[PDB]
Parts: C-alpha cells; sequence; structure tokens
C-alpha cells in the first residue's frame, strides 16, 4: 500500500516535470501542432526570457 | 534532449532562410552583360533532412 501511494506520487511528479519540458513548458500536447501549422509563435516562448 | 536539438536546428534553419530571402530582394533586377538577376538559393540536404 505504501509503495503504491509513493508510486502515485512519483507518477504525478514525473507527469508534472514533463508538462514543463518542451518546446517551452506549456500545453505542448497539441499546442505544438497548433503552433507550427500556423505562422505564429507561442506567447509563453515569446515571454520566455 | 534529442527532440529539442532537432527543433532548435529546424528553427535556426528557418530563421536563416528567411533572412537570406530578405537580403535577396536587393539584388533583384541587376543588369550585367546578359545577367539580369542574382539569388542565393538555400536548401536542406535530404540526407540530413531524414
Amino acid at each position: 500500500v505504501e509503495r503504491d501511494e509513493v508510486a502515485a506520487q512519483k507518477r504525478e511528479l514525473e507527469k508534472q516535470i514533463e508538462r514543463l519540458s518542451q518546446p517551452s513548458g506549456a500545453e505542448d500536447s497539441r499546442m505544438i501542432a497548433l503552433a507550427e501549422r500556423f505562422g505564429g509563435v507561442l506567447l509563453s516562448e515569446i515571454y520566455d526570457d | 534532449s534529442s527532440k529539442s536539438v532537432a527543433n532548435i536546428i529546424r528553427k535556426t534553419i528557418q530563421r536563416e532562410q528567411n533572412r537570406i530571402r530578405m537580403l535577396n530582394q536587393g539584388l533583384q533586377a541587376v543588369s550585367f552583360g546578359q545577367v539580369r538577376g542574382v539569388r542565393l538559393n538555400v536548401n536542406v540536404r535530404e540526407s540530413h533532412a531524414i
């Protein structure tokens, strides 16, 4: 039981870490295609620095 | 990391292509002997694209 709980925590942590990964951590799941399929740029990336 | 490397490569390629195409505009309609225009053709090698 404790291992399963720790595993749930761990899974959540890795999913969160991934959510901040690429291209600039954002809703990259479909934002990527929505970004390149149109001649635009991510605002968060624009505000990256 | 690999995906990021690929993406940064792609973006740099696009930026350079755009800047070169911009600079190309000034050389339009240049008369030299039988030469009438000049262009800097930029392309991506397939061996590297794949």
